[PDB]
């Protein structure tokens, strides 16, 4: 599993892969690892897929039906709160890193990283699975400030698929979602469209 | 809520229980249920109350339940209360045979549903259950047996006893037509349609069943229409 | 009607009061305390002559060091007793060392106004004790005599009557009691006084009599030593 | 995840005709580091009862909270102070409270009794504990323990005068034998804490010992 | 928690005349991997008091948010009782025990500091509930590293200037980049007086690698 | 008997366990409230009903969070828990979502806490209304008011007490919208003075609150110098 | 009538008969007095004794070092409350290892003692407090009541007959922050011999005092302590 | 759960629940004890004379041990609850204890309980009366008297039920050593004062004895009708 | 530790040594083995020195309130079951003690050995502790009922002595007691290096 967003000006990107893997059989190989929240709020799911999807489906239900009694739009830092207060409190029973993403008219284009053990940080970027492992030195030497949406997409979708061929939990296709003022733009990249990079030969 | 409360649980000034005292006269305007205890057997003969032309029959008994393999009541008074008793006591049976593997005696059972009718009127601030039992049946230390609780939880042995309504006459019609020691089954069962034609009788109008012992095994069983309806002509002929 | 713990307009748990009226339909108690020790003194009020008069104690051993007389209702009597005896083994327990007879009383007057209906649940009293206590023991301060009724409320007393002739019992303490008393003066005004209050012929099988010395431990005078008094 | 740590100590007590003495080393260590070298480990209870504690100072520092709340309630509840062998008493049952997941100290009592002698109670972890004339606890305890079985109690000694233990004398003791603990055992060290208790209140002195 | 997850490395604590100054870097480790390069180990409790944490970052934050809002429960009040930094680290110290008694610690060593009534007060408090005072601390490899260099300084000159103290700890924090392998070269520098409390950073120290060539 | 219980309906519909809380707050000193264009400014006339008493002493205004302040009127054991209820909410919010809760959802919660209390027979309606202010950046200013029914509403002038019908004339001639905390603080303290009964009741001291964009956000008693200066204005 | 039989039925008028007959209990107790200065609370109690032969019945009460409290009303409830008070300062020790302030440990009376006047069944505690203690604020009077409402003051007065002590304290309510030790006490004891008849005085048989200061820990003074502050008076 | 209180004090300090639990007890039937040298007996009046009734079932002296046994008065179906209590505690008694349980301990255990039920919520008082009868290990006649109000008392004879007032006065001028003096005197005692009370006496009289190491035997209708004839 | 009772024609004859020890070291050479629960019953320790101590005061306990609530001692055979009923609960916890218990009710002299694996055993002769097997040897050879008092005094000290001799665990002094009708006393109470002196 590998998940990634970034944010820019108008909102943020995320992307991840489609493998469930269980021991070296791929159960499912055009899963969708990225789950909606609210209207402009989603999050990556990697680690358990039965943890994250019981965590995702819990704060769904806290979310809406807190942004129902504030008759206001769910801040972004909300969700990413009420993610992490799950995470902590069942720290030994959930195996889930979860990057929650999205965007609120207060504070724009947000990516919260919430790692396996309930702690909760703001970046600009970030990255998670087993297969954020090989993708650390690119997206450092590769990603500069001021990207814009468009910019953030072919970003996005090269670190994935870096990723995805060095790493055997992660494959299929690639899933990446833009979310702005607007809405979300949601689109997949099959075999053709993965960037590809030319292996050494001799 | 200490204005609303009744307080069903509490002794009056001349040292009586206001709603148990209530409860069983209930008891006294309901069918009248009867019990004759024979030398090979016992009986009982309750008058049925449901009568009417669209009355299906459906149950093998409206007023006779039976407890366990050898031993079977009959209720009075509230119909529904005595359905929360009788299934307490087909319990109370069953855990009593899971303990001991065997069946439980007649007056055990007894005394277990009479302290369950005792904590009622002593404590949580609930009503009594307002219906009294007659059970026969046989143990294999006393054999033959004929009990009957009330209300309050008080119970008794009887050779023959009848409660409900018109138990009082019954009672006094039974002192002057049984034999202590000298009752057949066949003259039990005479001298329970002279007992119920007195405190009225046709054959839809009662219902009867009888206990006897066959081959070390209790044996239940309520008389038929026809079975009953000769007893009624036989009565007629002697009067 | 109303609940138990209903206060009156004067400013009195009514409960309580009709409690404190129930400490004085009990047999008379008399306790004196002296530098010698304390004495306790109470009529049995033996109903019948069929009745065992030993059946009856109105004298109990709370401890060693500590004896205890009481009025009103017996019955509730037992209920506290148990709770003081306990309360001092627990001390000796823990501390390897005798409770104070102010702590004791104090322990068993915490149970006073432990009652009441709603919020609260199976094993709670319903209602106040309706009995009042006289503890006298021997302490570090020497002997002592505290008294405890249904209130809840403990006090130290040199000479104090609880009963149905305490009113009348307690202005003959008040005349015949210094502070420099013997022991055996003591228990003779102790005596007197009972005898006037009482109905029956004060014998040595109708009255009860206990002392705590700072030497021995609590001691109950037996019949002899009871009948050699009364001379 | 180990819920324990040796945190090193060593507390002396030594009860006199008229006097107590409860002496420790202050170092605090943890494996092979000292946290701190300025950390007694000697409490005063009340005016005449002084409790030392060594072995796990997670639990020293419970333990003796837990000690202080106990003696103010007793106070409220008794209008009176407690004595030594009450508080003693009342720390066996405090230490055998948790007794399938004991405190890790090793407790000494010094004060005095009702007489106005010198009393020493010395403990065990589960609460076991007894009255003794002296008394040493802690990493150095089976170092000081045999030179005070001599010293003080003269044992394996022929003709001797037996002559009564006295405050300037005892203070010589305690002050070598921490000396020689100093030198062998690598947990004492830094200072040395000592607390007599008369029948004029209690006093502190503090001895510097060896650093390394 | 009973397994670290994202841990901080050692904190660095000295006492000077007239506050404590408290140095940490900004980097959460995860293993081997250093993940999270900007977060900030070091909280401001109050206006004299700042705590300092090492171990399980997520642990910090559950106890950064549980301290803070305990001052504003009492900042509610204003009845000019504010809790003084011997207060906190007595707390501290208390639930710090109290979970290591239940088996379910709180992964965290952390170092107090603070200026209350002319006094700058340094504690210490571990995950088993092990608390003292002392002029100069340092946690995890600092004890090891820099608790040497620190108390060298303060046995010389006990009482040092806001200079020397943080120019000592800046001593520090370059001995632990070159020595500790789960450190940053990006640390925060904390300082407590009569003013109140003031977080400087990101700072870095300067290295020498001379002894590549030799 | 129909107005001994909250669980009971009278004939015409009336739970009259309920007008009785309220007619309890009708007996308290008059506390107002009033929203300017950038904060909201509290004002109650505590009555002194002793010498011995330090000033200060029973005050009725509160700090149930940083950014919220509380006025209260009725009986102050009733409103002291209602304000440490509502110190609950407010800091359980901020643990659970993360921020500071915002004065409407504050309101709503405290007031359906309050409604909870005038149902049963169990327990009995509290005797106390109170005023809830608060000022953020993107929020503004808002003020609310919670009576003993559980009824909350949002305000620009409140008043409620002895003579909250008469302190509420004298709030509709200002204009609050286009003025300032500061300007407001003068009005709000001669608003008070005027309501005042110095014929019946004794001596009374002024409590002064404020929240808005001059105390960055966050509430605090107004300060002695304003306080006085507003106290001579009003005088 | 209807309306003053429990704690949760609020009469037509917006009172609460209960709570009011829980306040007839406080002013049936003996008078206490409560003053302070600038560094020094102390208070008095007048202790009486029903009976001629039983002692004196305590009214200064031991909460921590530097809390004390005089008690006026139900004995029981007093104790009840007292138990309470400490048990929170032991744990303000155990937790901060420092004294719970006084105004803080009051508040926490007031929020305790509320909830029984709300609920059905239970009953207000009917005892009056004056608690006298110094923190960091200096010295500090508290006076509480069975309608959980608490007030802090300069100088206060609790008890049967206490009106007279109250007017005579508010009186000299001007010259207690300079007033000393001896003289801070000795306003106390005359403002308690007021509520006093006027044929019997203020003895060392029926006068309790505490005294709570700066470096000074709350202490009590029985008989023979009280004297010295007595012997003075005229 | 029921936790209203029940038993509360009047104006006048009564515990009107008790009385009205001790009225009950006037109307019950008579039973009266009487200690003995070396016997002791328990009589009890026969209400209810059927002659369609089992007597085997509606005995009202019972054996709570094997030198332990009682009779009551009152409600019936309270009796049995505590008789079963009474009966449990013995075993349990048996089982702590390497010994049989005294008189009196039995006695302080019915009593305790009794008491029980008039101070606590959600329950009103037992409305019945006990007259423990047995031996201690001594072998010493043991004869106590439980109320429900709780106070019990250790008595030489004594008899609960409505006629008690005169049996107990017939039984003070009757009670001597001389009257007990053997096992047959002690009996026609029983029998004496349960006949100036019990209407057509002979028939309407079951009473139990308890000799020194002995289990309980209950007298017959042949065995209780050549005492009664005796007398005559 | 080696603890060891006998009753013979005039009581029981308690025994004990004084050492206490903590794993190789020697903690204490004077540490009571012996609890006197009342004037007429004893109770012995062996095994963990906490749990002995504390379940035998809580035992003592449990017998003053029993003595107050009928009026009478309870008996040896009531004493002990309290005890075996007490630590049966915490059965397997891991708590260790082997204790005797001794004296004199209506029975006579009455012994009994109970330990906290669940025993609860009556007998004539006992013995406890890890120099419990050595003591038993010289105890049978030279063990008679009619045993005259100086007898049994001599008879129980020698026994403990050669325990102390061969285990490592056992030493100090050896203290005697003897129950009898009136109570127990303490007979005395000697040191094992002025026994060694006499026996040599």
């Amino acid at each position: 599993t590998t998940i990634m967003a970034v944010q820019f000006n108008g909102g943020v990107v995320l992307g991840a892969d489609s493998r469930t893997t269980t021991g070296s059989y791929i159960a499912n190989r055009v899963t969708d690892k990225l789950t909606p929240i609210h209207d402009h709020i989603f999050c990556c799911r990697s680690g358990s897929a039965a943890d994250t999807q019981a965590v995702a489906d819990a704060v769904t239900y806290q979310l809406g039906f807190h942004s129902i009694e504030l008759n206001e739009p769910p801040l972004v830092h909300t969700a990413a709160s009420l993610f992490k207060e799950m995470c902590y409190r069942y720290r030994e029973d959930l195996m889930a890193g979860i990057i929650i993403a999205g965007w609120d008219p207060q504070e724009g284009g947000q990516v919260y990283s919430v790692p396996m053990g309930g702690m909760m940080v703001r970046q600009s970027f970030a990255i998670g699975g087993s297969g954020s492992s090989y993708i650390y030195g690119y997206v450092d030497a590769t990603y500069r400030e001021g990207m814009t949406k468009d910019e953030c997409l072919q970003f996005t979708a090269n670190a994935l698929a870096l990723a995805m061929e060095r790493d055997g939990s992660s494959g299929g296709v690639i899933r990446l979602a833009a979310i702005q003022e607007s809405g979300v733009e949601r689109q997949v990249l099959l075999g053709d469209q993965i960037p590809k990079f030319t292996i050494a030969t001799l | 809520s200490r204005r609303y409360d009744s307080r069903t649980t509490i002794f009056s000034p001349e040292g009586r229980l206001y709603q148990v005292e209530y409860a069983m006269e209930a008891i006294g305007h309901a069918g009248t249920c009867l019990g004759i205890l024979a030398n090979d057997g016992v009986l009982l003969a309750a008058e049925r109350r449901n009568i009417h032309k669209l009355l299906d029959e459906v149950f093998f008994s409206e007023k006779i339940y039976k407890l366990n393999e050898d031993m079977a009541c009959s209720v009075a008074g509230i119909t529904s209360d005595a359905n929360v008793l009788t299934n307490e006591l087909r319990l109370i049976a069953q855990r009593y045979l899971l303990q001991y593997q065997e069946p439980i005696p007649c007056e055990q059972l007894v005394t277990a549903l009479c302290d369950i009718k005792q904590a009622y009127t002593q404590f949580g601030g609930k009503r009594p259950f307002g219906v009294s039992l007659l059970y026969i049946g046989w143990d294999k230390h006393y054999g033959f047996q004929l009990y009957q609780s009330d209300p309050s939880g008080n119970y008794g042995g009887w050779k023959a006893t009848c409660i409900g309504n018109n138990s009082a006459a019954a009672v006094s019609m039974l002192k002057q037509d049984y034999k202590e020691g000298e009752m057949t089954l066949k003259s039990a069962l005479a001298l329970a349609v002279k007992v119920l034609n007195k405190t009225m009788l046709s054959a839809e109008k009662v219902e009867i069943a009888t206990l006897t012992r066959e081959s070390g095994k209790t044996v239940i069983r309520v008389l038929k229409q026809k079975e009953v309806e000769q007893l009624i002509k036989k009565h007629e002929e002697e009067e | 009607d109303r609940g138990v713990n209903t206060f009156s307009p004067e400013g009195r748990l009514f409960q309580v009061e009709y409690a404190i009226e129930a400490i004085k339909l009990g047999s008379t108690a008399i306790g004196i305390q002296t530098s010698e020790g304390v004495c306790l003194a109470v009529e049995k009020r033996i109903t019948s002559p069929l009745m065992e008069p030993s059946s009856i104690e109105k004298i109990v051993e709370i401890d060693a060091h500590i004896g205890c007389a009481m009025s009103g209702l017996i019955a509730d009597a037992k209920t506290l007793i148990d709770k003081a005896r306990v309360e001092t083994q627990n001390h000796w327990f823990t501390y390897n060392e005798t409770m104070t007879v102010e702590s004791v009383t104090q322990a068993v007057s915490n149970l006073a106004l432990q009652f009441g209906e709603e919020d609260a649940d199976p094993g709670a009293m319903s209602r106040p004790f309706g009995v009042a206590l006289l503890f006298g023991g021997v302490d570090e301060k020497g002997p002592q005599l505290f008294h405890m009724d249904p209130s809840g409320t403990f006090v130290q007393c040199d000479a104090r009557a609880i009963g149905s002739a305490s009113e009348g019992a307690q202005s003959s303490l008040q005349e015949v009691y210094h502070k420099s008393m013997t022991l055996k003066e003591a228990i003779k005004s102790s005596l007197i006084i009972l005898k006037q209050v009482m109905e029956e012929k004060l014998n040595a099988t109708n009255i009860e009599l206990a002392t705590v010395q700072p030497g021995q431990n609590f001691h109950m005078f037996t019949k002899e030593e009871l009948e050699e008094v009364i001379k | 995840f180990s819920p324990y740590a040796f945190n090193g100590g060593t507390v002396l007590a030594i009860a006199g005709e008229d006097f107590s003495i409860v002496a420790s080393d202050t170092r605090l260590s943890e494996g092979f580091s000292i946290h701190t070298r300025d950390s007694p480990k000697c409490y005063k209870l009340t005016d005449k009862t002084v409790i030392g504690c060594s072995g796990f100072h997670g639990d020293c520092l419970t333990l003796t909270k837990i000690i202080e709340a106990r003696l103010k309630m007793y106070k409220h509840s008794n209008n009176k102070a407690m004595t030594t062998g009450a508080i003693a008493a009342m720390l066996s049952t405090i230490l055998y409270s948790r007794r399938f997941f004991p405190y890790y100290v090793y407790n000494i009592i010094g004060g005095l009794d009702e007489e106005g002698k010198g009393a020493v109670y010395s403990f065990d972890p589960v609460g076991s504990y007894q009255r003794d004339s002296f008394k040493a606890g802690g990493s150095a305890s089976a170092m000081l323990q045999p030179l005070l079985d001599n010293q003080v109690g003269f044992k394996n000694m022929q003709n001797v005068e037996h002559v009564p233990l006295t405050l300037d004398r005892a203070m010589r003791l305690v002050k070598d034998v921490f000396i020689s603990a100093a030198e062998r055992d690598v947990y004492t060290g830094d200072a040395l804490r000592i607390c007599i208790v008369t029948k004029e209140g209690i006093r502190e002195e503090t001895v510097p010992l060896r650093k390394d | 928690t009973q397994n670290p997850m994202v841990t901080g490395t050692s904190v660095l604590g000295v006492k000077f005349d007239g506050g404590v100054v408290i140095a940490a870097d900004m980097l959460g480790s995860y293993g081997s991997l250093a993940r999270f390069r900007n977060i900030s180990r070091i909280m401001r409790v109050n206006d004299s008091t700042m705590l300092g944490a090492s171990g399980d970052y997520a642990d910090f934050q559950y106890l950064k948010q549980v301290l803070g809002q305990m001052v504003i429960d009492e900042e509610l009040l204003g009845d000019g009782h504010s809790y003084s930094p011997r207060a906190i680290h007595s707390w501290l110290t208390r639930a710090m025990y109290s979970r290591r008694s239940k088996m379910n610690p709180l992964w965290n060593t952390m170092v107090i500091g603070g200026y209350a009534d002319g006094e700058s007060f340094l504690g210490y408090v571990d995950m088993l509930g092990v608390a003292y005072e002392a002029p100069s601390l340092a946690t995890g490899y600092g004890a090891y590293l820099a608790q040497p260099l620190l108390r060298e300084v303060l046995e010389k000159q006990p009482v040092l200037s806001q200079t020397e103290a943080r120019e000592l700890v800046e001593r520090c924090m370059r001995v632990l980049y070159y020595r500790d392998a789960r450190s940053y070269n990006r640390f925060q520098i904390a300082t407590v007086t009569e003013k109140g409390v003031e977080i400087e950073g990101p700072l870095s120290a300067q290295t020498n690698w001379d002894i590549a060539h030799m | 008997g129909y107005d001994l219980s909250a669980s009971t309906f009278s004939p015409d519909g009336r739970v009259f366990q309920v007008e009785y809380a309220m007619k309890a707050v009708e007996n308290s000193s008059t506390a107002i409230g009033i929203r300017c264009k950038d904060g909201v400014v509290f004002g109650v006339e505590k009555l002194v009903l002793s010498k011995l008493y330090e000033e200060g002493s029973n005050k009725r205004l509160f700090n149930v969070d940083r950014h919220v302040g509380m006025a209260v009127a009725g009986l102050l054991a009733d409103a002291r828990s209602l304000a440490d209820i509502a110190r609950e909410e407010a800091s359980n919010f901020r643990s659970n979502f993360g921020y500071n809760i915002p004065l409407k959802h504050l309101a709503d919660r405290v007031a359906m806490y309050v409604h909870a209390y005038t149902l049963y027979s169990a327990v009995r309606p509290f005797g106390c209304s109170f005023m809830l202010g608060s000022y953020s950046a993107n929020d503004g200013a808002q003020l609310y008011m919670i009576d003993p029914s559980g009824v909350s509403y949002g305000y620009w002038g409140c008043a409620i007490g002895k003579a909250r019908q008469a302190a509420k004339t004298e709030i509709e001639k200002l204009q609050m919208k286009e003025m300032t905390c500061r300007d407001v603080v003068k009005e709000v303290a001669k608003i008070i003075y005027i309501v005042h009964d110095e014929v019946k009741d004794k001596a009374f001291e002024l409590e002064l609150s404020w929240v808005g964009e001059l105390t960055k956000g966050r509430h605090e008693i107004v300060p002695k110098d304003i306080r006085e200066e507003a106290e001579k204005y009003a005088k | 009538n209807q309306y003053d039989n429990d704690v949760t039925v609020w009469s037509p008028q917006g009172r609460i008969h209960q709570i009011e007959y829980a306040m007839e209990a406080v002013k049936q107790g003996s008078a206490t007095v409560g003053l302070k200065s600038k560094t020094h609370a102390v208070l008095v109690a007048l202790k009486r004794a029903q009976s001629e032969l039983a002692a004196h019945q305590k009214k200064i009460l031991h909460v921590d070092n530097h809390i004390g409290i005089s008690i006026a009303g139900l004995t029981a409830d007093a104790r009840l409350l007292c138990n309470f008070m400490r048990q929170e300062c032991l744990d303000s020790r155990f937790v901060f290892d420092r004294p719970l302030p006084v105004s803080r440990l009051v508040s926490l009376i007031g929020s305790k003692t509320q909830i029984p006047t709300q609920r059905y069944g239970r009953r207000p505690y009917g005892v009056g407090l004056l608690i006298a203690g110094y923190d960091d604020m200096g010295p500090h009077i508290f006076q509480t009541c069975p309608s959980a409402n608490y007030f802090d003051c300069r100088a206060m007065s609790i008890g049967a007959r206490s009106q007279s002590a109250r007017t005579y304290l508010e009186r000299h309510m001007s010259e207690f922050m300079e007033c000393n030790l001896d003289e801070l006490v000795k306003h106390g004891l005359r403002a308690l011999r007021e509520t006093l008849p006027a044929e019997q005085d203020l003895t060392t048989k029926n006068v309790s005092i505490g005294i709570v200061g700066k470096d000074l820990e709350f202490t009590i003074y029985d008989d023979d302590d009280v004297s010295p502050f007595l012997d003075g008076l005229e | 759960s029921y936790d209203r209180a029940i038993t509360v004090f009047s104006p006048d300090g009564h515990l009107f629940q008790v009385e009205y639990a001790q009225e009950a007890v006037k109307k019950g039937s008579t039973a009266v004890g009487v200690r003995g040298k070396d016997i002791v007996v328990l009589g009890v009046e026969k209400k209810s004379v059927a002659k369609l009734q089992d007597e085997r079932t509606v005995r009202k002296i019972c054996a709570l041990d094997d030198n332990v046994c009682m009779a009551f008065a009152g409600l019936t179906a309270d009796a049995r609850i505590v008789i079963n209590r009474a009966r449990v505690e013995c075993q349990s008694h048996r089982l702590t204890v390497e010994d049989p349980v005294t008189v009196e301990y039995i006695t302080r255990y019915i009593a305790s309980l009794k008491q029980r039920y008039t101070q606590s919520n959600g329950r009103r008082p037992f409305g019945i009366s006990a007259l423990i009868v047995g031996f201690d290990f001594d072998g010493t006649p043991r004869l106590y008297q439980t109320d429900p109000s709780g106070t019990y008392h250790a008595w030489k004879a004594n008899a609960i039920g409505r006629g008690a007032k005169s049996v107990r006065e017939f039984l003070e001028k009757n009670y001597t050593d001389d009257a007990i003096e053997t096992d047959d005197l002690t009996i026609k005692l029983v029998i004496k004062a349960l006949l100036e009370v019990v209407q057509s006496g002979g028939k309407n009289i079951e009473l139990a004895v308890m000799r020194r190491d002995q289990p309980l035997k209950i007298l017959n209708p042949e065995e209780i009708e050549k005492y009664v004839a005796e007398i005559e | 530790t080696t603890t060891l009772a006998f009753k013979f024609l005039h009581g029981v004859i308690v025994a004990a040594d004084s050492r206490a020890t903590a794993g190789a070291y020697i903690a204490s050479q004077t540490v009571k083995k012996v609890i006197e629960i009342n004037p007429y019953l004893l109770g012995t320790m062996a095994g963990g020195a906490a749990d002995c101590s504390f379940w035998e005061r809580l035992l003592a306990r449990q017998c003053r309130i029993y003595e107050l609530r009928n009026k009478e001692r309870i008996s040896v055979a009531a004493a002990s079951k309290l005890l075996a009923n007490m630590v049966y609960q915490y059965k397997g916890m891991g708590l260790s003690m082997g204790t005797m218990i001794c004296g004199w009710d209506k029975r006579g002299p009455g012994l009994y050995y109970v330990d906290s694996e669940g025993n609860r055993i009556s007998g004539t002769a006992f013995s406890v502790g890890s120099g419990s097997v050595y003591a038993y040897g010289v105890m049978d050879r030279g063990y008679s009922y009619d045993l005259k008092v100086e007898e049994a005094y001599d008879l129980a000290r020698r026994a403990i002595y050669q325990a102390t001799y061969r285990d490592a665990y056992s030493g100090g002094a050896v203290n005697l007691y003897h129950v009898r009708e009136d109570g127990w006393i303490r007979v005395s109470s000697d040191n094992v290096a002025d026994l060694h002196d006499k026996y040599s």
